[PDB]
DNA sequence: TTGCTTATAAATAGCTT
DNA sequence: AAAGCTATTTATAAGCA
């Protein structure tokens, strides 16, 4: 972007928007490469203030999901607080 | 770097319901 | 990158596997980005060849995909074919 | 692999209007 | 909230340490 921003929930409201339509179809681009790249299969969920949903299936979101419940084994699981720290070091 | 258990045991089970019920 | 590359099923299984951690934490780095930023939850599921689960959350996979039980019709969905489809049109 | 380093390819903040 | 357009900031293929 034409200058550095921080990540904090943008205020103007107008701007908060633009950038959300924006971005969402970025994090999709590259959720639909990684899927093509690495041939692997990915849901998107997402939900804004007003709880409009918003979603991405590399294939077929049903099917993902399902998979997903029945699956107990371990695996990594991350969140933003978690992101934010392994940010803060390299 | 954090890693986890599944990411949960019982909504999991919720959401399945769902899921099938859906068709 | 120092070179572009197309997006097909990386072959050299090698560079196949360094990409998908490279990326995988990119994708949820901009998940995580959008989150903050306009202020949405969201949910990420990946799956790989191995069927090896790998999910983020942007606070956690419990109220999201609950919080999907709820409002299930998605206002806005869309398949590999979409992304690249709406990526030639514009 | 196990990583860090660093050119290039990419995503996009802030303007037009 | 709608389209392009840079100027810049990021994300990252290859390198090679």
């Amino acid at each position: 972007g034409r200058k550095k921003i921080q990540i904090s929930r943008i205020l103007d409201q107008r701007n908060r928007q633009v950038t959300f339509t924006k971005r969402k179809f970025g994090l999709m681009k590259k959720a639909y490469e990684l899927s093509v790249l690495c041939d692997c299969e990915i849901a998107l969920i997402i939900f804004n203030s007003a709880n409009r949903l918003f979603q991405y299936a590399s294939t077929d979101m049903d099917r993902v999901l399902l998979k997903y419940t029945e699956y107990s084994e371990p695996h990594e699981s991350r969140t933003n607080t978690d992101i934010l720290e392994t940010l803060k070091r390299r | 770097s954090p890693k986890g258990t599944g990411a949960s045991t019982e909504v999991k089970q919720k959401l399945q319901e769902f899921l099938l019920s859906k068709s």
